[PDB]
């Protein structure tokens, strides 16, 4: 119960107006701190224990941000933008060793994002879906997160059908994308601990102690 | 433990 | 257009009526040979090229297999029911190294789908939802097999509604279990390829054949 | 490639 998406729509319009990967992890980084504040302009999201949000957040950082700059990289040509107002062309990222991975990214997510026609409003509901995770181990109440992610989806198909009426199987086309941002999200992480490894890549404290443990 | 992430949340 | 649940209902009741690892791991090369005939019985699967056949099954029979043998375990109390007629308990798998794994399958997958009572036209559908995959790379006509992907929830989606009204988030409910059956999927796979790479546990043919290149 | 896969799918 209660869980508006104009409530939503206001956290994604408040939180957002040399070598590729250095740049793509500082610009995560970066995010990190603007996620915190998105959270919380969440309905109900602050009013989760601390350490549940702490768990959720942890859970959920990567594939968020990967939502965040592939929608933002909608209007982008061959690459993504990123929140520092740098651009990763394709061919840049693919002379970095990470080509195959930044691929997937524009094919399964940006490329969709923009053939649908995604707006902001189904982007921040499917954040929220997705920060909501009920799957996160060590949650003190999982139930409780799986409430509030079902008054998000809930939500998200009303404000559907009701934009978009003329087409019905909008809703599920936008679920459909979660199977690919959490394979994205995986292995941008397996990335991201390689690098961290072989200890190239500035990687900078906020990004450094979401890849601690678990 | 996740010391950053705390402090962020918590103000 | 033409998808009915009845044809893909009966798919599912045409194929299905000491190591714990050894074990799952020929489970799964005997179900390889069922998941075959199982989507020929998909509605216009077979009407495909062969060759993106073989890469829709090749990228989803992990996770078709395992949400087979999950929804055959909901009666199960602490583990699942092989194909062979096997039981492999939760403790027994967590004395093999694969505790882990094991309870992610059993917390994710095997509860949530008894928790919801999901029947086995939804794990159908759901199924077809899987080895109709877009994003499967090589795909002569991706187009074609997202087409075929939006008819499956589309009667998926009518399926439920009218069987179950009352539960108006059902079929998101269904939709939302992907994206852990995405993960889950991801990680047997790893454990499969550490256990060809140390030599042990013998591994059939046909599994063998999957865990090839790509 | 995929020999056994191809085969069944075939029959
Ligand atoms: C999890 C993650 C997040 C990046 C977030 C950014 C860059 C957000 C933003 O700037 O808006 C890492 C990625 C996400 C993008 C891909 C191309 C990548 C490749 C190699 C190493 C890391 C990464
Ligand atoms: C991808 C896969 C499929 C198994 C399929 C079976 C066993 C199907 C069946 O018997 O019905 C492998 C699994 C699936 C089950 C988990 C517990 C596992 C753990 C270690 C190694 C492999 C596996």
């Amino acid at each position: 119960e209660d869980m508006p998406v104009e409530r939503i729509l206001e956290a994604e319009l408040a939180v957002e107006p040399n070598d590729p990967v250095t740049n793509i992890c500082q610009a995560a980084d970066k995010q990190l701190f603007t996620l915190v504040e998105w959270a919380k302009r969440i309905p109900h999201f602050s009013e989760l224990p601390l350490d549940d949000q702490v768990i959720l957040l942890r859970a959920g950082w990567n594939e968020l941000l990967i939502a965040s700059f592939s929608h933002r990289s909608i209007a982008v040509k061959d690459g993504i933008l990123l929140a520092t107002g740098l651009h990763v062309h394709r061919n840049s990222a693919h002379s970095a060793g990470v080509g195959a991975i930044f691929d997937r990214v524009l094919t399964e997510l940006v490329s969709k994002m923009r053939d649908m026609q995604m707006d902001k409003t189904e982007l921040g509901c499917l954040r929220a879906i997705v920060l909501f995770n009920p799957d996160s181990k060590g949650l003190s109440n999982p139930a409780e997160v799986e409430a509030l992610r079902e008054k998000v989806y809930a939500s998200l198909e009303a404000y559907c059908k009701h934009k978009y009426p003329e087409q019905p199987g909008r809703f599920a086309k936008l679920l459909l994308r979660l199977p690919a941002l959490r394979s994205i999200g995986l292995k941008c992480l397996e990335h991201l601990f390689f690098f961290k490894l072989i200890g190239d890549t500035p990687i900078d404290t906020f990004l450094m102690e979401m890849l601690e443990a678990p | 433990k996740h010391k950053i992430l705390h402090r962020l949340l918590q103000d």
